[PDB]
DNA sequence: GCTGCCCATTAAAGA
DNA sequence: AAAATGTGACTTTACCCATAACTTTGCCGTTACT
DNA sequence: AGTAACGGCAAAGTTATGGGTAAAGTCACACTACGTCTTTAATGGGCAGC
């Protein structure tokens, strides 16, 4: 089981034998040092983001049967 | 034969209706019944006409969840049939090209051919339709 | 039970705790991998049409923008020359160069002249421990995508050979290769320099 | 074809 | 039969394995089964299995079920 | 000058 | 004599929208019985 | 004539099946498989006898 923060890549806490554990990514050292305010908007900008781009497999996948052909 | 079109639980759910009407057949009602007049009447004159027709009412209880669901197809017919020729004459060849890669193909020739292109998905399921003998020599 | 090989792929992840220097660089230019491989496609000679081999291809990539910075074709085992000419290309078709310069443990790379070279034009030359192969990762998988984009979809590709019980003269590469080195590394370069780099990648959000 | 027997009857039977 | 060398296999394993088992049992079998091996498909091996009353059985190219056993 | 007789070698495919 | 590099391209679930082919119900008409 | 039980009409619900997108999950990039022994038959040289 597990739990994320909108307000934060940086962390996630998930079910581990009995113990919601703190778990780290990379946006968290990355994002390491600055304040809770600035910290929740990068967050929700890296969602999007990542959303977006699995969207646009569509014009790779294009650009990729065009230098195949 | 109708008995041997039905499932395992076709034989459960024809069984709970059984004892949900024999109560009803030997003048004993129970006096607290879940199911509802309707449903009761509905299955006591099924039961009543299949023991008047085949010799065996139970055959009347029988539901056949197979013989319910739309095996139509979704994806129109010039799709599929570019999707079988692409599977056929770019997907199983001597080259053991990846998924994408053929269904980025197919996409672009569905696109200049102005048919209704098809999810990865679809490709990927009537891909692993057509697995065996043919897909693995060619 | 299978040996120091075998257990690299369960070893460790290093997750950073602090803003230590980034792992793929801060801008471009700044950290590139080099590594080679055997590309797995069997080439015919241009002119009496004899089947040659599986050319080797040397990429050095930038691991701040994942851009191929200069791919090479050789038939030769790896050599300085491949050294050379990667970076000739580098420095000529881009500008310059690299600052840090990951290549693993070679000998290409323990030689005199490639080292000679990278103190010339001051790169800082940096060596991944024997038989580990993440400090590299984000070249060497450069290559497998390589693989599935441009060579696996090529005829005569070095691909059911890995399953050497199941071979038959039927499906021999070498039988059924046509490509030649030029048109291979001609193609190999489109797909490296405005193929996958027009494309977006998952780690930036750009091409 | 490649070294392949030629067809013949072979005598059966311990002399 | 189970006969063990490090030379590849050849009329002479035939021959070692043959001979182990007239020794160990005392009779070759009725219908031996043999693959499409030049070993097999030799001068040697066709007079030695016709001397003894052998019928010798060839497996097709490249079928292994054949000789499940 | 003509003809018969044992030795090497080429041929590929299957394990 | 020695710290401190996993990626990302290509698949596979997983959930939702649409419709077929029936069961599951209420509700009213009809009828046997009081 | 009033009331309870039975059955038709119909819509409501239930699985089922072929589609769609979005996101969790796999796995190959890590130098690398093609290579070697065995088999009979035909042929082509030299070598020798007539
Ligand atoms: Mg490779």
């Amino acid at each position: 089981q597990i739990r994320y923060d909108p307000f934060n890549i940086g962390i996630a806490y998930a079910f581990v034998r009995g113990q919601w554990v703190q778990c780290i990514s990379q946006y968290y050292a990355e994002l390491q040092g600055r304040s809770e305010k600035e910290l929740k908007l990068a967050s929700i900008e890296l969602r999007k983001h990542y959303s977006n781009h699995t969207q646009q497999s569509k014009v790779s996948a294009k650009n990729l049967a065009e230098f195949l052909a | 034969q109708r008995f041997h079109q039905a499932s395992p639980e076709d034989q459960a759910e024809a069984l709970e209706r059984y004892k949900t009407i024999e109560p009803y057949l030997n003048g004993h009602p129970p006096e607290n019944e879940t199911i509802p007049a309707r449903t009761i009447r509905h299955w006591k004159a099924k039961y009543l006409i299949a023991i008047q027709k085949y010799g065996c009412g139970y055959i009347g209880l029988l539901s056949h969840r197979s013989v319910k669901g739309n095996r139509q197809r979704k994806l129109p017919e010039d799709t599929l049939a570019i999707m079988e020729k692409f599977i056929l004459e770019d997907y199983e060849t001597l080259k053991q090209k990846r998924m994408w890669e053929v269904h980025a193909a197919l996409v672009r020739a569905c696109e200049e051919a102005g048919v209704i292109a098809p999810s990865y998905k679809a490709f990927t399921k009537e891909v692993q339709r057509r697995t065996g003998y043919e897909q693995t020599k060619k | 039970r299978q040996g120091r090989r075998a257990a690299y792929q369960h070893e460790s992840f290093y997750w950073e705790l602090a803003i230590t220097t980034p792992r793929h660089g801060d801008r471009p230019f700044e950290i590139g991998h080099i590594a080679h491989t055997e590309l797995d496609v069997e080439l015919v000679c241009s002119d009496t049409g004899r089947n040659l081999g599986r050319p080797w291809a040397t990429f050095l990539v930038d691991a701040y923008s994942r851009r191929l910075l200069a791919v090479y074709l050789t038939f030769d085992s790896p050599s300085y020359r491949s050294c050379l000419m990667v970076l000739r290309i580098c420095v000529k078709r881009h500008g310059r160069l690299p600052q840090i310069v990951v290549v693993d443990n070679g000998a290409e790379f323990h030689s005199v002249y490639f080292e000679t070279l990278l103190a010339t034009f001051e790169c800082t030359k940096k060596q991944r421990p024997p038989a580990k192969a993440r400090f590299g990762s984000v070249c060497e998988r450069l290559f497998g995508t390589s693989n599935t984009q441009f060579v696996h979809n090529l005829l005569g590709n070095t691909q059911i050979t890995r399953n050497v019980r199941q071979v038959t003269k039927s499906v021999n590469p070498k039988n059924l290769a046509v490509w030649t080195l030029g048109l291979l590394y001609e193609y190999l370069c489109a797909w490296a320099y405005e193929v996958y780099d027009t494309d977006e990648h998952p780690a930036l959000f750009q091409s | 074809k490649v070294g392949k027997r030629k067809p013949k009857r072979d005598p059966i039977g311990v002399q």
